[PDB]
């Protein structure tokens, strides 16, 4: 019982009306974990599996923890949460031989058990580099048991793997594939509507909140910016 | 455990304003920090390394919570006295201290030796402390979202905390407590030294901010200590052999300059990494030499980087200009472009070579002006710190350090011996580093310096670094005039019309001791000396550099001091003129 | 680098 | 017949300083404790020693655990190591360092030593278990709460600094770190005379000087071994029939002498401590070649003073600062002084250039050795490419690195036409351009060693951007003096009887069995026939042709040594050298 094995505790203050500019990803997340909950006698007409993996790949600040977050806080609800577990690939025990694998397989162990899970891997190139890669320390073990231990075809439940990296060349390519990561979503920093957005997002519960003029010249000053 | 606030904690005057504004006054002011829906912060890390300060800020935090009750109450426990033998009384009294939290509701929780409390659970940790963990996630993750209760953590070893706290919801907004700059050090010996009978002059707590690059304010505290040991120990020598108590008076007790350079050895220096350049105001000796040189390159520096009006925009605090400073008084978006995009056009290409003979005093004259920068931020590009080897090879050195110029804007990219450089980094490194400066817009405070002995100009005119934007900006240095070179050798020769009488050293103590109480002649040296042995070092040092004069002083100061002790200086400048030679 | 531990500590609790 | 418990501090010889600073922080704040507010100071309650292996901290401890206990005062001193704090309940070993820390505030004037510090408080890693970091935390908890008054003093003994944490290291928990060196040569002559102080028939001062002349490397440990060995040597030659008795011969210990044989015998079978895995300490000149080149080294010591200020400095070598301040009156803003002392150092670079051959490793060997407080920095091929992959440039700029911060230090190239060959030419170019970096005052010698060098291509060439300008010796080669007082030896084992050697001579008369409870044949016109053609051999010979025919006529002449008649010794001399 004794890992890195605790729930992130979610707030309900985040959900996907606080995120800005990436609809598709957010429409492409519902049929992912949430329908599935919903509406399991039509995933079932097919038998299909929806994709249990994906990785979100783009510039720091650009919301893929947000993402994943109001992702817990989003079919968290009807006395039915979403365990949301969070890693991270700059730990220091992340890169400890033989400690690592019993710590991610104790991390599947009880993602399978609190059964509508999320696991989110902050930095996954940390976690799974490229094994033909030119730093001496690099884990293949750790990256194999990484890769036999989530499966979106072996049945294990209902246990969402979602992995956060700014480039996905560094994460390994054999953890590109349907069964591991199904899906890749490239976080962009927003354009200057997208700014707008989120922009308005950050301001909306002030007293006197800005005019939408006040907004759009705000917009086009922050070029470069990312919404964090 | 003192009654120790703010003004005690020098170089960090900034950080109590930003935690104060992050925690003091949102858990003061409602009525104004939740107009703005900002939430403040479960949990706040104050990581660093040993000896900087984060003990002293919340003992400064807790001294005002000195204030009335039901305001900022202030709970100081450690990573220990909480753990304990039983099984429970740990993690009961962990939720009982967070209940009285949230009884008395503005309240902070500090947790000094965070690390202590909650490290880092794996197979070879304790349950007692993974259990505490366990609590301590569940009770932050309690608490609500208006939040009245702020819990502070301090660690000098921030990856040995549980990773668990550091997750959204938690232990997020970190404070970094770095080894202090020169003017903090400066501001910690001062805040040292302030409550002394005998009082020490601002210079010399200069000369000892520029000799203790490597230490915290704990290590100036305990030199300081020993500096007052040393000089009790000189000045009473009996107190030491006695095994009874004499009668000291402590008013003839004056801790010196010569104590401060013995506790300076006496003193481990903890991690000082005395490595590379040092940005160090030009030195006493040399300075006649190359003051208006260096003078001719601040004003050049000054309108390049137009020094002369921001000074980093008349801001390093911003409180302080919100209280003696009136601003002026959307139409105003229009106005603010204009005049910030006038503001930023002053800056183009900054790009300094300063050229000058072999041995012209450029190691002098580089840490001089990086002293006179220091709101710039100082990349080096020397070659004994790209191949310091970081398990990296030196192209991604390189380019990193120019990652680190471009985000920390002002800044500097300072490269010494550059027609060394020139022949040792390969020629590639040399281009990746012109297209990174060609890749870059016209209004980026990046100061291109570099310093060369005898560089070639058609090496920047048509060469490798034709590519850098040198076209206007060589700064030659002169060899020093004989105004210069005549000041120079003025200290020497009064270092000579110094009489034996006058010359500090340490003869035999002949005399008793004072045992306490149990409870006339002339330096022989005529002007006509003095004047011929300046003629002669001014003829003899003819198109000198700074080098060379230097050489010759050495070997003049050499033979001065040879004959210390002296009264008939004759043979002394029969041996000078003859050295001259 | 993986090495183990101690069987942990007995917890005699009893005086 | 163990090791000591009554040891006093004049039983430690060659740390004076540290001694007093212990005297200082275990009386004063006792006595005085104004002084300690009227400047608003705390006085250091904690000390760590650190250094080499045998090189005092046990030593010191124990001298002060007697002094503890001896005087009208008492100091109650606490002893402790990681057997007697770690326990296998979950917070018993925390409980046992407060116990500890609360029974030494009891009896409040008080020293708790705390040795091989290390192992009780190594460095807090999350890779270890935890009983580690708690006694670390627990330990900087109690240091955290003493007495505030100078009651409690901690002293730790770790033998490695970097092993114990860094949060006990900083001032306020362990405020002083006494480094004990490896002792130098004063420090070397006063351990050893007082390890031969209650010796019957004393040793002599000027053989102590020889004898601390050739022990560098020795600690404390491996001097007190030398006489140890020497002292077993000599009781198995006055009477090595104890050896084969299985009963107590009677022995008189007042017929048992130790002779000068016998400490250079024991010399050859001790390996000191800083030795007995790696290389040996640069060695002085040896015995047979001072002849050949000691006034020429001794015009080197001349140059290598004028230009470093050696004597003028160095008076007081980790020496009492108690003892300056009474043997010394000061005469007390005015610190241009130490602007001027520090102008006579300019760049010091020295380039001792000579022959092939010419004893030049020899030299720079003596030179080595005569620095001692300098630290030196090898930039020789066999340090830089010794350890791999490291890279030659980031050896380099590290042994830089560390010649300008624990100054006085020496940059040291020997065989300087190799190195400019046999290193990369960045190296070079990284040195010189590092060279060039420092102050004109900074005192990092750059000593540099070179056999046939091209001096047009040093003001020139690759070490043109070096300041070898006037500061470029000259070894040449012996001079007929030289040469003359060298072979002046080796006429000298010619001039030997058969019954004058000390050789393995057989035993007829049998041992003494205890009480149980003719003429040298040499004309005087041959032995200096042998000496006029051996000086008209040596011809312009550098040091080392000198040697290997020295080393040929020494062969020649230590064959025939059993007989009376060298007439047949000499005519093969003769021949030989022709
Ligand atoms: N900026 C400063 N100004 C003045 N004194 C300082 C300053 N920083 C440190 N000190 C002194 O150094 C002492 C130690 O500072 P602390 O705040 O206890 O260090 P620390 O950050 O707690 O280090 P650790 O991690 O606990 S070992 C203080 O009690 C002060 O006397
Ligand atoms: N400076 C010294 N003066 C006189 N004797 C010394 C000196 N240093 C060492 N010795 C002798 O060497 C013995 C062993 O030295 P110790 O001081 O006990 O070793 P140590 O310094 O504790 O080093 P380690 O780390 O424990 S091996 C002492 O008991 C003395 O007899
Ligand atoms: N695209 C976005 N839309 C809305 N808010 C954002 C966006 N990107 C970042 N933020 C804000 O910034 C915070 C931190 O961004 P984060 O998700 O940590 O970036 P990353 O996932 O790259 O680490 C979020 O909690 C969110 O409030
Ligand atoms: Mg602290
Ligand atoms: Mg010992």
């Amino acid at each position: 019982e004794i890992a890195d094995l605790d729930p992130l505790g979610v707030d309900m203050n985040v959900n996907f009306d606080d995120i800005g500019g990436l609809d598709n990803y957010i429409d492409q997340l519902k049929e992912m974990v949430a329908l599935p909950l919903l509406y399991p006698e039509l995933y079932q007409n097919f038998n299909i599996t929806p994709p249990r993996g994906v990785l979100f790949h783009g510039p720091p600040g650009t919301g893929k923890t947000l993402m994943a977050r109001a992702l817990a806080a989003s079919c968290s609800s009807d006395e039915r949460k979403i365990t949301f577990f969070m890693r991270k690939g700059a730990d220091i025990l992340s890169k400890w031989v033989g400690e690592a694998e019993r710590q991610l397989r104790l991390l599947f162990e009880e993602a399978k058990k609190h059964q509508p899970s999320i696991i989110f891997f902050d930095e996954i190139d940390g976690l799974a580099p490229v094994r033909s890669s030119k730093q001496e320390q690099i884990h293949a073990s750790i990256v194999s048991t990484l890769l036999a231990l989530m499966d979106g075809m072996d049945n294990r439940g209902q246990v969402i793997v979602i992995g956060a990296t700014n480039r996905p060349d560094a994460v390994d390519p054999a953890l590109r594939r349907p069964g591991r990561f199904d899906r890749e979503f490239y976080f962009p920093l927003p354009d200057v509507k997208a700014r707008f957005k989120i922009l308005q997002i950050q301001t909306r519960k002030w007293s006197s909140p800005l005019s939408t003029n006040f907004i759009d010249k705000l917009a086009f000053l922050t070029k470069g910016y990312g919404g964090a | 455990d003192m009654n120790v606030n703010f003004d005690d904690i020098g170089g960090l005057d900034n950080y109590i304003d930003q935690l104060k504004e992050m925690v003091a006054l949102p858990l003061l002011y409602p009525e104004l920090y939740q107009n703005f829906n900002i939430t403040p912060p479960r949990g706040v890390l104050f990581h660093g390394p040993p000896g900087t300060g984060k003990t002293l800020m919340a003992r400064a935090l807790a001294a005002s919570c000195s204030s009335d009750e039901r305001k900022i109450t202030f709970f100081m426990r450690k990573g220990a006295d909480i753990l304990s033998k039983w099984v429970g009384e740990a993690e009961r009294q962990l939720r009982l201290l967070f209940e009285e939290a949230k009884k008395h509701q503005p309240s902070i929780i500090f947790f000094d030796e965070i690390d202590g409390l909650a490290p880092v659970r794996s197979s070879k940790q304790e349950q007692i402390h993974a259990s505490i963990v366990s609590t301590l996630l569940a009770l932050m993750d309690g608490m609500d979202n208006r939040g009245q209760v702020i819990v502070i953590g301090a660690t000098n070893r921030p990856d040995a905390v549980d990773p668990a706290l550091r997750r959204p919801g938690r232990f997020d907004r970190e404070f970094y407590f770095p080894l202090p700059d020169v003017k903090a050090r400066f501001k910690i010996l001062q805040i040292q030294t302030r409550k002394w009978s005998s009082p020490l002059s601002t210079n010399f707590i200069d000369k000892l901010a520029f000799l203790t690059k490597g230490y915290g304010g704990a290590d100036l505290r305990s030199l300081c200590t020993e500096a007052a040991l040393i000089s009790i120990q000189r000045s009473f020598p009996q107190i030491y052999r006695s095994n009874d108590k004499l009668l000291v008076d402590p008013s003839k007790i004056k801790v010196k300059v010569s104590d401060f350079m013995l506790a300076l050895k006496k003193i481990v220096p903890s991690s000082a990494r005395s490595t590379g350049s040092s940005p160090q105001p030009l030195p006493e000796l040399i300075k006649p030499l190359l003051a208006d040189q260096l003078n001719n390159l601040k004003n050049k520096l000054d309108y390049m980087l137009n020094i002369k009006d921001t000074t980093f925009q008349r801001n390093t605090s911003l409180l302080q200009n919100f209280i003696d400073y009136e601003e002026y008084s959307t139409s105003s978006f229009r106005s603010y472009e204009f005049f910030e995009s006038m503001a930023e056009s002053q800056i183009c290409k900054p790009r300094l070579l300063i050229n000058g003979p072999k041995g012209n005093g450029q190691q002098y004259v580089g840490a001089a002006i990086l002293n006179y920068l220091e709101e710039f931020n100082v990349q080096n590009l020397d070659l004994a710190s790209l191949v310091s080897e970081s398990s990296r090879t030196i192209e991604a050195a390189v380019v990193q350090s120019f990652m680190e110029a471009k985000k920390r804007q002002p800044s500097v990219v300072f490269i010494p011996n550059l027609d060394i450089w020139i022949n040792t980094i390969p020629e590639n490194v040399i281009l990746v580093l012109s297209g990174l400066f060609r890749s870059l817009q016209s209004n980026e405070k990046i100061l291109l310096l570099c310093l060369a002995e005898n560089l070639d100009i058609s090496e920047v005119k048509n060469g490798i670094l034709s590519d850098f934007a040198f076209d206007k900006n060589i700064f030659q240095l002169h060899k020093p005039s004989k105004e210069n070179i005549t000041r120079y050798f003025s200290n020497l020769i009064e270092l000579l019309k110094t009489k034996p009488s006058d010359i500090p050293m340490k003869k035999r103590r002949v005399k008793p001791l004072p045992e306490l109480q149990k409870v006339d002649k002339e330096l022989i040296l005529t002007p006509e000396q003095i004047k011929k042995v300046s003629a002669c070092l001014i003829e003899h040092c003819q198109n000198f550099t700074v080098s060379q004069l230097e050489d010759v002083h050495s070997s003049v100061a050499k033979i001065i001091w040879k004959s210390k002790s002296a009264w008939d200086k004759t043979g002394t400048v029969d041996e000078i003129i003859k050295f001259l030679s | 680098k993986s090495t183990g531990g101690k069987a942990p500590r007995k917890q005699l609790a009893s005086k």
